[PDB]
This record gives structure tokens, sequence and C-alpha cells, in this order.
């Protein structure tokens, strides 16, 4: 029933910034947070942030502190995860996600995921 | 034997009921604007504000309730504008209305008080009985009897009450003289009813 | 002069239109009675009869408090109380604690019943009071949403170390022992400690036990073990504001911490209650005294009187002119322009006392003075030429000195003489009119005469909506510890947290203490 | 900070048997570890909170065990469905951190 549609794939040269976006159906995003999920091939997955968007207020990790900034529009249903200064490092596949309980924290839906790739092409 | 001895007791002892009874209800009626937030029982409202306040007041009222409908008589022509004890009836209720009033109604402190007691005093007075021998022992009474208890609060030595302080700047004398004009009232009624 | 000359056409014209007032015995009392409804009834479906709203039910998927002075007038429609217009005092949450214990077995004691519950109180307490936000955009922890209390009334120095002060007001069975979890051990006497306070007899302000327990007394009670019951006991939060998210991961919280099996507590509504300003009966006795006082003006000025051929009726007939005047009159305030809101129950007498009689019954004598014995239109006429002028200079004194009563600054006499004015003139209408009709008819009338299983858990819906079997002055007792007033505000309850616990019966035998069968408590007349 | 680590990368088992999954943290996490598992499609689905809670929706087929810094994920009888790749959050410190993740296989040979 609750769906987190995300926008297609990109692919960017190094030096832009691109703009992912989230629609969520099935619920409004000012009821829960809204959160970005990096996973590259090895990597493993790592946290970006997240949004409030009934308030505004975001909070990233330490790492994504500069590089990723996150917003949401409450009349849209969507929230933004944009990227500044795209290097190589960048090529993973980005999940947008939410969580209902607010102390096990645990992220129960999950979007299908956009490749984001970076090269001079 | 005569008549008079066995009558001038009946309506002071009567009298002095009707005023500490009057004087107890007014107590409440004067002192519930504020309410503790627990609120207490119906027995404590017996002498709830001033320990001797109730038998002085009974006894000044029986005093001037059996002196009023005596100089009229010393003088002549006793009283007959309001025969009936309905206009008496009606003096108490205007009286406990007056005091009500006073209990929960708030006017300019200074310039209005001089005129609302007074022309309600005045009203009440040619209302009720228009004796002029009578106004002038009201106007002699309720003063002078006023200015002797304010003097003795004032000194500082029997300071029960903070916000009265000096005299001639608050509304009682005006409540005094309408419990002088309805007492005297009420015993020359019964006066002429026995 | 003019004197003489307006007073013979006064009399004229009261001469003339008193045979017309004679004329017409029942036209005359249905067009009194069509008008008296028509004036003012209507209307008087309006005014509130009394009866309202104290209890507000609101849903807990979006809340905000009520604006205070958005509007300058309330929506008519809106169901929104009156009173449900500020900021609340405070949010109670509660959290009811229940619990179970394995196979009961027969060495279990009376004070095991007490000791295993309580004994998690200390740990459940410290729980909820460092409970934080790890991912929070407004508050954080439990002292930005508290309510913080500094110190309960004086004259309460019997109460210290049993209350919370200085700080957060939590309310829980660990106050007893002031949230020592080794004073609770080494307490030797658990129930006599629990019931050191209780009264010995009945009391209307809530017990001390009570407001620490938050709970009824029979979900608390010690006859419990004779049923192999277990005592449930509620810790209480008082929160000065409302924050969704901190109370919701509370809530999380507490239900990983202790999950509570086949709980379906719904959570969905708020509940809104309104404490009204008691009146006691001090200020009721002026209030009977001044009745009482009408009464015996009202039967004084009547008995002065004798009638034809009745006895009471002329007397009952005026006290239903000035009633129905009256009733009139605060009516047709609301057409005036003026604002009704004055209370009334307190007016009445003095407007009835002021409005007077004397009108009524003077226009009497002369009447039955009259010396025609057999016409009606007659006895009428010279009786109201008898009258004439009388009952005007009556009225006109009685109505002059109330424009000078109003003329002041004071806006409770100007309403009080404002409703004077109309009362006495539609009073000096109604007896012009209806009380000389059904004279006549009296008059026309008298001439023509002459196995043992513990139980389990459950979380049915008897024990949401808890708080309203405690006792009805259980939060104002609360509150007024901490000079805190009710008296014209509300309250929001929120929806209760189920904590629910299992007990082990080796920790009881484990933990048994000598002489544990022993108190001085002992349950009084039950 | 805290690092979880899942040492076996690699976990072949046989369709119908017990599979057995375990993380360590790098400190006490206070049984705040949820699994996560992403089918080879890239969807990803949650199947055990806090510790052992299971979602809605999740067989019982899945059960999840441990305290401290030891966790451990378990699988009664090894489903088709069942072949992904499963990973373990901690939600005890702000920046969550996933596992390394395991990948599932059927036996050869
Ligand atoms: C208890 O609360 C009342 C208010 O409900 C306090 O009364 C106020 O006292 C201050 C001076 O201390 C006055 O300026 C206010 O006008 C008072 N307000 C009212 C409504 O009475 C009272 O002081 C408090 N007492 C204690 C011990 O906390
Ligand atoms: C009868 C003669 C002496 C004049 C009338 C005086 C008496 C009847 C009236 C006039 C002034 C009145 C007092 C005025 C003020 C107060 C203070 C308050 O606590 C209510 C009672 C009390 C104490 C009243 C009691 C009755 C009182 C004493
Ligand atoms: C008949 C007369 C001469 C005898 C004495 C009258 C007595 C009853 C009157 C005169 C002066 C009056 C007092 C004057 C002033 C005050 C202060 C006021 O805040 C409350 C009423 C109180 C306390 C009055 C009570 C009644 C009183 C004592
Ligand atoms: C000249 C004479 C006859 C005028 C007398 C006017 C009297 C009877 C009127 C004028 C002002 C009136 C008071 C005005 C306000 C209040 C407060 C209210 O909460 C109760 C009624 C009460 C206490 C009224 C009682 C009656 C009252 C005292």
């Amino acid at each position: 029933e609750v769906q987190l549609q995300q926008s297609g794939a990109e692919l960017v040269r190094p030096g832009a910034s691109v703009k992912l976006s989230c629609t969520a159906s099935g619920f409004k995003i000012k009821d829960d947070y809204i959160h970005w999920v990096k996973q590259r091939p090895e990597q493993g997955l790592e946290w970006i942030g997240r949004i409030d968007p009934a308030n505004g207020h975001t909070r990233y990790a330490p790492k994504f502190q500069d590089k990723a900034t996150i917003t949401a529009d409450t009349s849209s249903n969507t929230a933004y995860l944009q990227l500044s200064s795209l290097t190589s490092e960048d090529t993973a596949v980005y999940y947008c996600t939410r969580y209902n309980d607010y102390d096990a924290f645990y992220f129960d839906y999950w979007g299908q995921g956009t490749t984001l790739t970076v090269s001079s092409a | 034997v005569t008549s008079q001895s066995v009558n001038v007791v009946i309506r002071g002892v009567v009298l002095f009921f009707i005023g500490v009874f009057l004087a107890l209800v007014l107590n409440l009626l004067q002192i519930q604007r504020n309410v503790t937030l627990f609120p207490p029982d119906v027995v404590t409202s017996i002498f709830s504000s001033a320990w001797w306040v109730p038998p002085c007041c009974g006894t000044a009222s029986a005093v001037i309730g059996l002196l009023y409908p005596c100089i009229d008589r010393h003088l002549g022509e006793p009283h007959k504008f309001k025969r009936e004890w309905s206009s008496v009836m009606r003096c108490v209720a205007v009286f406990v209305g007056i005091n009500h009033a006073s209990a929960k109604v708030d006017f300019d402190n200074n310039f209005q008080f001089s005129l609302t007691l007074a022309a309600l005093s005045v009203g009440l007075w040619w209302t009720f009985d228009r004796s002029r021998s009578g106004f002038g022992l009201g106007v002699g009474i309720a003063f002078l009897a006023t200015v002797v208890t304010q003097l003795l609060v004032y000194n500082g030595v029997y300071q029960y009450t903070s916000p009265d302080f000096l005299y001639v700047r608050s509304w009682l004398p005006c409540i005094f003289f309408a419990g002088g004009i309805t007492m005297g009232n009420i015993g020359r009624q019964l006066a002429m009813y026995e | 002069t003019l004197t003489e000359r307006l007073r013979e056409k006064i009399s004229q014209a009261f001469y003339n239109h008193g045979l017309l007032c004679a004329s017409y015995p029942i036209p005359i009392i249905l067009f009194t009675g069509l008008c008296i409804l028509a004036c003012c009834y209507p209307l008087l479906k309006l005014p509130l009869p009394g009866t309202g709203p104290v209890e507000f039910s609101t849903p807990v998927k979006d809340y905000s408090p009520p604006p205070v002075d958005s509007d300058h007038k309330q929506g008519e429609p809106s169901e929104q109380p009156e009173w449900y217009v500020g900021a609340p005092v405070a949010y109670i949450q509660q959290i009811f604690v229940k619990s179970s214990v394995s196979p009961w077995h027969k060495n279990l004691l009376a004070v095991d019943v007490f000791r295993l519950p309580l004994s998690r109180a200390f740990q459940l307490v410290e729980e909820i009071r460092n409970h934080a936000l790890r991912d929070s955009s407004g508050v954080k922890s439990l002292e930005e949403v508290c309510l913080q209390v500094t110190d309960l009334l004086p004259g309460l120095r019997k109460l210290r170390n049993l209350l919370p002060e200085h700080g957060c007001l939590l309310l829980s069975p660990g106050n007893f022992w002031q949230n020592d979890w080794e004073r609770f051990h080494a307490d030797p006497d658990i129930i006599g400690t629990i019931h050191q306070h209780e009264p010995k007899t009945l009391q209307t302000s809530a017990t001390l036990k009570d407001l620490l327990f938050g709970v009824p007394g029979k979900y608390s009670g010690v006859s419990l073990y004779t049923r192999k019951r277990t005592v449930s006991y509620t810790i209480t939060l008082v929160f000065q504001r409302y924050d969704s998210r901190f109370l919701s991961s509370l809530r999380s919280r507490l239900k990983l911490l202790h999950p509570s099996p086949n709980c379906s507590l719904r959570a969905e509504n708020l509940v809104h209650v309104h404490f009204k300003e008691e009146i006691g009966i001090a200020e009721l006795i002026p209030l009977v005294t001044t009745y009482i006082i009408l009464f015996a003006y009202i039967y004084f000025s009547t008995r002065k009187i004798d009638m034809v051929k009745s006895k009471w009726g002329l007397a009952l007939a005026a006290v239903v002119t000035v009633l129905s005047s009256l009733l009139m009159s605060v009516g047709l305030c609301t057409l005036f322009g003026l604002t009704p809101t004055l209370n009334g129950g307190e007016i009445f007498p003095y407007l009835v006392v002021v409005i007077g009689l004397e009108n009524v019954l003077v226009l009497t004598k002369s009447v039955v003075s009259t010396p025609v014995d057999l016409e009606v239109k007659l006895r009428i006429a010279q009786g109201l030429s008898s009258e004439s002028w009388s009952i005007m200079k009556n009225v006109a004194t009685e109505l002059g000195i109330i424009l000078i009563g109003y003329f002041t600054l004071v806006p409770a006499i100007q309403e009080f003489c404002l409703f004077a004015v109309v009362g006495l003139v539609s009073d000096f209408f109604l007896q012009m009119f209806f009380f000389t009709t059904v004279l006549s008819i009296d008059i026309r009338r008298m001439e023509l005469a002459d196995d043992s299983r513990a139980p389990e858990v459950t979380w049915g819906p008897e024990d949401e909506e808890l708080w309203r079997r405690l006792s009805f002055r259980h939060w104002p007792t609360l509150f007024n510890y901490y000079n805190i007033t009710l008296a014209k505000r509300y309250i929001s309850l929120l929806p209760v947290i189920p904590v629910t616990l299992r007990l082990n019966p080796q920790e009881a035998l484990e933990g048994r203490q000598p002489q544990d069968g022993r108190s001085a408590w002992a349950p009084p007349e039950s | 900070d805290i690092q979880m680590t899942q040492t076996t990368s690699s976990l072949s088992a046989s369709l119908g048997d017990r599979v057995t999954i375990s993380c360590r943290a790098s400190q006490d996490i206070r049984n705040y570890l949820n699994w996560y598992q992403q089918k080879p499609d890239g969807t990803v689905k949650l199947l055990i909170y806090y510790t052992s809670r299971l979602h809605s929706g999740v067989p019982s087929r899945f059960s999840g065990s441990g305290s401290g810094t030891d966790y451990s994920l378990t699988i009664s009888n090894l489903e088709q469905e069942d072949i992904a790749t499963y990973f373990c959050q901690q939600t005890n410190t702000l920046p969550w951190t996933f596992g390394g993740g395991t990948k599932l296989e059927i036996k050869r040979t």
C-alpha cells in the first residue's frame, strides 16, 4: 500500500550537480522522516542523512555533511537529495527510505533505488 | 405593670436578633468575594471574620431601633407615611442588595462614590421615610459613629482593616446610613403594630 | 394654570378608556396572552438552559492547541465548547502497569503481592526519566517537556519526601520510599508504609496513596491476595507542552522494554476535562436569604386586600403580572441592543422588589369601594376615575430614580437599571390591561352569582479510560498542592500506555524476609 | 563510529536447511539491531527489528537472537525466495551503520 517511487537512472559528467527525487504514495511525508541510503557495489550500504518534512530539520553523516543536501516539499509529497561536485566515488545506487517506529528506528519501507553514474564519457 | 417596660424589652431583643442575623449574613456576603482553594463548611460561617462584631452590631441595632421610634414621639406627630410592614421588608431587601452590590460592584473610587452613594441614600430616605427629623438624626448619627472607629483603626493599635485607612475614603458611610434607616424603621413598625 | 387642565384631560382619558377596557373581557385578555408570547418567547430559545459539554474528545492524528483570540466572536455551529479556547494547564500521561505471576503456590504471602510489582517501579521510573530521542528534530528528553514544580503549599510539611518537588512532576509508588530501591528493600513493612497516611474515615480529597498509585482503589487493595490477583499501579507524567514525536517514542520504548501480549488499545483520541468554579454554601446563604425576603415581601403585599368574589385571585394575578413583565423584559433586552449576559439568578429578587406592587395594589381599593351594586362598567368607571393620576404619579416617581441610577459609569448597575425601566413600563401596560380585565370579569361574576490458576493480564476496553473511575477531586487535589488552579481552565488526558510485567514466584521465596507475615496495618471495616 | 562486521561474506546452504547469519558490533548496542534482505533485483525489505521482533508480513521462518555485541539471524528452512543478501544495521548511536552483508547460495557438486 505504501510506496516510495523514485526517479530514473542518471548519467552526469563529473563536477556538476544531481538532484534525485523521491515521491511518496500511500502516506503523507509530514508524518515520518525521509532518509537517503547510498550502496556502492562492494562498500556496502551507507547512511547519508534525513529530513523532517514537517519542520525542515535535516541531519547528515559526517562524510556527507558537505557533499549532500536533502530537501522536501509537503505539497507535492516529494523529497529531494542533491549531490554537489560529483566525483567518480559517487557511482552508487541511492535508496529513499522512511521509518515508522520512533524508538527502534527501523527502515520499514524502501524505494526501488536510482543508479547514478558519473564519467567523462 | 406599665406597658412600656413589658414592650421595650421585647422590641429590643427582637431587634437584636434581627441585627445579629443580618450581620451574620452580610459578613458572608461581603467576604465571599474570594475563596481559598479548599472551600470551607457551612458551620464555619458563624463568627467567620471578627470575634466580637456580631454582638456589638446587634446591640447597636437594638438601641438605634428603640431610640428612633422615641425621638418622634418626644417631638410629636408619629410616622404615618409607610405604616405598612411590606415597606419595611422592601427596606431590608434594598439594604441587603446594597451590601451585595458594594461587595461585587466597582466604580471610580474618586469623584463617583460621593455621587452614587449619596444619591441612592437620599433616594431611599425619601422613598421610605420622609421624616426631615429622621434625616437629621441619620446624618448626625452615621458619620459621627463612623469617625471614632475609623480613627481607632487608623491609629494602628487596633488596625484590623487595611483598605480603609483614612476616613471619608470608602463606601462604608453610605451602607451605615442605609442600615440606620432600615433599623429604627423596623422598630417603629413593630411598635406601631403592638 | 395648566396643572388642573392636564389633570382634567388625563382623568377624562382614563374614564373614557376604562369603559373600553371593561367592554371586552375575553378579547383583551386574549390580546395580552398573544402579546406576552409574541414579544419575547421566540427568542427565549437562543439562551442556553444551563447544560453544556464538560468533556471534549480530540483525535490524536493531528493536534494543535486551540486559538485563544483568533476570532472576535466564536462561530455558532462550532463544536468547540466555550472553555476549549486557551492552552490546557497540563497534559497527563498515564502508564498503566499490570502484572501477573507464574503458577501460584501456597508459599506466597500477602506482602509479596505488593513487593513483586513495586520492585520494578523504580527501574521503570528510571527508564522513563532517562529516556531520550536518539534522532530528533525538536525536543530530546523528558526535562524539556515536563512540568517543573518548585515546592508544595505551606502547611504540607507532612507530605515532604512523599511528593516530588524541585523537579519534574512524576508520580509513582516509588515516592513512598523516595525512589530509593535500597530503602524499599530494607523497609520491613511495605503495606504499613503504603497505608501510613490512609485516613480512618472517608474524605472528599484524594488520598496520598490514591495520588501516588494513580489507580482506583479496587485494583490496589490488599484483598487481591485472596483472589490471587496482583497489585497494579500507574506512573503519572504531567506535561507542560505537547510533543507528538516524544510521546510516540516514549510509548514505543516502553512497548519494546515490556511488550504486552494480546493488547489492542485504540490510543485514538485525547480527552479534555474542564473543571468549573465550585461555589460553596457560603456564597449561597445570601441568595436564599434574599429569595425568602422576596417571598415575605410579596406575601405582605398580598393579604392587605378583600375581594368581592375571591380571596387570592387578583393577588395571584398581580404576581403573575410582575413575573410575566420581567420575563418579557429580560428577553426584549436583546431587541433593545443591550447585552443580556447578566447572571439573572441573583438579579431577579432585587428586580422584583424594585418594580414593586404599589401601583397594582392601589387600583383595587377604589374599585372595591365603588358604591355601584349592579353595573360593572359603572364600577370600573368610578373606580378608575378615583385611581386616576395616582398610579401615574406612583409609576413616574418609581421610574425617575432609575434614569439617574444608570446615568453613572457602573456597567452592572446600568444593566440592572436598563432591565428595570423596561420591566416597569411592561408592568404598567400589563396592569393597565390584564389586571383591569380580570377584575372586571370578577365583578361581572359576583353580581351574577348574587486449578487455582492466576488470572492472566487482560487489556480490554475497561483498562482504557480508567481515569474516570478515580475520585472526582483527584486532579484538583494534585495540582492544588503545588499552588496551581483549575477553576477556570482545563486539562488534556493522553491515552494510557500499557506495560505488562511477568513475575517469577521463586523470586518472592528467595527474597522472603523474616516476620513478613505480620503488619501493623489491618483493612478497616472489611 | 560503531562498525558492524559480517565475517562470512558467503554462506552456501541447501534448500530446506537451517541457516544462521551472525554479525558482531564493535561495542554494546543494547539489542538495537535490525536485519534487511536485499533481493538480487535490488529491492530491499526489512525482516527483523529491535533484536528479534518480526515485521508485519514477514514469514515466521525468519528469527533473530543475541545480545551485547553478538547477534544472529536464523532461517528455519532455506527457500528459493530466500536466496538473497542480508545486512544487519545498528540503531544505538545516531550515525546508523550497516553490516558488510552476506550472500547465500545453493550447494554444488
Ligand atoms: C499561589 O498562587 C497565587 C496565584 O494563584 C499567588 O497569588 C499572587 O501573589 C502575587 C504576589 O506573590 C500577587 O502579585 C498576585 O496578584 C497574586 N495573584 C492571585 C490570583 O492571588 C500566591 O502568591 C501563590 N503563593 C505561593 C506560596 O506560591
Ligand atoms: C444599626 C446602626 C448602628 C447602623 C447600621 C450598621 C450595621 C447594621 C451595618 C452597617 C455597616 C455594616 C458592616 C460593613 C462592613 C462589614 C465588613 C464585612 O465583613 C461584612 C460585615 C460588616 C462588618 C458589616 C456588618 C453590618 C454593618 C455593621
Ligand atoms: C449605634 C452606634 C453609635 C454604636 C456603634 C456602632 C457599631 C456597630 C459600628 C460603628 C463603627 C463600625 C465599624 C467601622 C469600621 C469598620 C471597618 C470595616 O472594614 C468593617 C466594618 C467596621 C469594623 C464597622 C463595624 C460596625 C461598627 C463597629
Ligand atoms: C433610590 C433607590 C430606591 C434605589 C435603590 C436601587 C437598588 C435597589 C439597586 C441599584 C443597584 C442594584 C445592584 C446592582 C448590582 C448588583 C450586583 C449583582 O451581582 C446582584 C444584584 C446587585 C447587588 C443589585 C441589587 C439592587 C441594587 C442595589
